[PDB]
């Protein structure tokens, strides 16, 4: 009844946190491809995936 | 290359003035927490006097 | 950084434009060398 809707509601809180979490965690984690140019710099790559990401 | 030059011609008659006239021209004063700070206007480059 | 490196005469043709090429390379070159010494998102976002 209403304890069964608040254990939905926690459980529904939970789940987003969760999400929330695994966002913050890949974020951290998250790391730029760099790729030598002519051994003078490490250029930034994954311009695509990282824009793409971003969006999601 | 990342250092500018400034010409000053002293004379007898030079006061500080003359030294507060092209720190007036050159840079500029911003307050900060630490106290009151002058650096040139264009920033990356030492001005040379 | 291509043309002004690979090609010759600019130096002597376009003095302090090529000057001033060599001014905002070194310092593009000093902070894309600190990303590379922190290559997390997060740690080039919160640099100053």
């Amino acid at each position: 009844a209403i304890v069964k809707d608040v254990l939905l509601v926690a459980q529904g809180e939970m789940a987003l946190e969760e999400f929330l979490k695994q966002i913050r965690e890949v974020w951290n984690t998250y790391e730029l491809d760099l790729v030598n140019y002519q051994n003078k710099c490490r250029l930034i790559r994954g311009w695509d995936d990282l824009f793409n990401k971003v969006k999601e | 290359p990342d250092m500018e030059v400034v010409g000053l011609n002293f004379s007898s008659a030079t006061t500080p003035e003359l030294l507060l006239k092209t720190f007036d021209h050159y840079c500029e004063y911003r307050r900060t927490p630490n106290g009151v700070v002058l650096a040139p206007v264009q920033l990356g480059k030492w001005l040379v006097l | 950084e291509g043309i002004f490196t690979g090609s010759a005469d600019i130096k002597h043709l376009l003095p302090v434009e090529t000057q001033r090429f060599q001014s905002i390379s070194t310092e593009f070159l000093a902070l894309m060398k600190k990303v590379s010494k922190s290559p997390l998102v997060m740690d080039v976002l919160n640099i100053q």
